[PDB]
């Protein structure tokens, strides 16, 4: 969900800055995996709100989409999500049972990149 | 700027159990709209209007149908008595399928322990035959009034045939005893189980249903007045409770037969005058055989709208012309409870703009409906005593 993903990210960040001993937060990069279905804009917005009466307030908030890599170990091959993409109602699903390793005949493929969601830069004024 | 890594690790309640007792019970199901209350201000009437049946879209015609009310109630224009009626048949419809699927799909298997594939045949196999039903009258009704896109501000867009007005009622017709059935049903299975405590009521009140109203209903109404709202849950909080009178309170079907009992008529007066003792102010569960009632009652109600529709067989949808500087606050009642829309629109765009849900009002009682003592199992009690609210989604979490 956008709103409990952006609280993480709040708390995450505000707690961060309460290690380092910042005293405000001036602009915050996170980059996301496509396999999340939250809305950018969404996100952001709760970002900004939930900054607000901190001392991460009035950040600017950047985000950096991640592209998603599966790789099947029935033949060691390893493939993207843009080619499955081109090949349109409830398009994005769960990748465990939606789609195979498009070489060998079997889905059991380990996701590598795109899962998950990471903080990459954070303007720090001390 | 400074690039660095912190890999972060990513709807239900949580109850934190112990060997002493239950000590800590919190829930964060629902987020807030307020989104959309930034990003529908700046665009189009009309847009805002499009991106409104975003939000609980689960029950989306109720939303864009209020909204408009809103709209209208800014620009000072009146809709005729016509197109209100037919407003409040749409909303009729869309009452009737969100109550059947919620009643039966949840309630059921609640207490006949259902789970999995909900269709059988041993048992449930009338009772699916009406709930489907139901379910596809309410949804044919939706879509012959309103896919979407339909209603538009002053007037509509296309209006059905008098034929299909005349079989909906026919529909209706055939479509009574299930639901007479239903309140039966739900007027054999169990109440409190007990969670039973003062519950303050809340429901808008009409000249003659409940179905469209001007003034909020409580012991003591009003008109146009904004309640409490206190952001709570802090350390982990994604909702903020509502507060009416300083005191956490309850919305839903209860409601409306609480403060508007003396506007209701027909089969439904009767059998709430007979049954006036099992559905209390005070209980949570009696909600869902309320609903059941409601099933009953707007099935009728919608019938003499439609003798109401047909005292002029000419029917062409109105136009209203826009007004600059125009507050306008439309308060229905959603099947969840009643639904808020405070819409203020200066030069023809979105200025202000506060839309309040039915869980919200019902989210903070919920919270104070937890007295649940047992020792498991109760996650299955508790996920009763929300059904009995009838949530969008919900799940138990038992911390242990
Ligand atoms: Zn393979």
């Amino acid at each position: 969900h956008e709103w409990a993903l952006a609280d993480a990210i709040v708390r995450t960040v505000l707690d961060y800055a309460q290690r380092e001993g910042a005293s405000r937060v001036k602009a915050v990069r996170v980059v996301l995996g496509e396999l999340q279905d939250v809305a950018e804009d969404i996100v952001k917005f709760a970002m900004e709100q939930l900054f607000a009466g901190t001392i991460a307030e009035g950040a600017e908030i950047e985000f950096v989409e991640e592209e998603a890599v599966f790789k099947c170990r029935n033949c060691n091959y390893e493939w993207k999500l843009k080619e499955v993409k081109d090949k349109i109602h409830f398009i994005p699903e769960v990748v465990h049972a939606f789609l195979a390793c498009p070489k060998c005949g079997s889905h059991d493929f380990e996701v590598v990149k795109g899962r998950g969601v990471y903080v990459a830069g954070i303007k720090i004024e001390k | 700027y400074l690039p660095i890594t912190v890999d972060h690790i990513a709807g239900g309640v949580e109850i934190v159990v112990g060997d002493d007792g239950v000590k800590e019970v919190k829930l964060n199901i629902i987020e807030g709209p307020r989104f959309f209350e930034a990003i529908t201000l700046g665009k189009k009437l009309d847009e805002a209007l499009a991106i409104y049946p975003r939000i609980c879209s689960f029950c989306s015609a109720a939303h864009k149908l209020t909204a408009v009310e809103a709209a209208e109630k800014a620009i000072g224009f009146t809709p005729r008595e016509e197109i209100q009626a037919l407003r409040e048949v749409l909303y009729i419809g869309d009452m009737i399928e969100s109550h059947a699927l919620h009643l039966y799909l949840l309630v059921l298997p609640d207490y006949l322990g259902y789970s999995g594939p909900l269709h059988m045949i041993d048992e449930y196999k009338k009772e699916m035959s009406i709930a489907l039903d139901l379910k596809n009258l309410g949804s044919w009704m939706m879509d012959e009034l309103g896919h979407q896109e339909n209603a538009v501000l002053g007037g509509f867009g296309k209006l059905p045939d008098k034929s299909v007005l005349e079989n909906m009622k026919r529909r209706l017709k055939e479509a009574l005893p299930k639901a007479e059935y239903t309140f039966e049903l739900f007027t054999k299975l169990e109440q409190y189980e007990t969670h039973i405590a003062v519950k303050p009521r809340n429901g808008v009140y009409g000249i003659y249903g409940d179905y469209l109203k001007a003034s909020d209903g409580n012991e003591f109404p009003s008109e146009e007045y904004r309640e409490h709202i206190k952001e709570f849950v802090v350390e982990h909080s994604f909702a903020k409770h509502s507060h009416y009178h300083g005191k956490p309170f309850m919305v839903g079907a209860i409601s409306r037969l609480v403060n508007n009992a003396d506007t209701l008529y027909g089969r439904a007066k009767e059998l709430y005058e007979s049954y006036k003792d099992l559905l209390r102010s005070t209980n949570p569960f009696a909600n869902n055989l309320a609903q059941a009632l409601e099933l009953v009652y707007f099935t009728e109600r919608a019938i003499d709208l439609i003798d109401e529709a047909l005292a002029k067989w000419p029917i062409r949808p109105r136009d209203e012309v826009a007004l600059k500087d125009g507050f306008g606050v439309s308060t229905t009642e959603a099947p969840r409870g009643v639904l808020v829309y405070a819409l203020k629109v200066e030069n023809g765009r979105v200025s202000y703009a506060d839309i309040i849900t039915p869980t919200a009002f019902n989210l903070a009682m919920m919270e104070q409906h937890v007295r649940m003592m047992a020792e498991k199992k109760l996650k299955l009690l508790a996920e009763m005593v929300v059904r009995a609210y009838d949530p969008c989604i919900s799940c138990s979490v038992h911390v242990a």
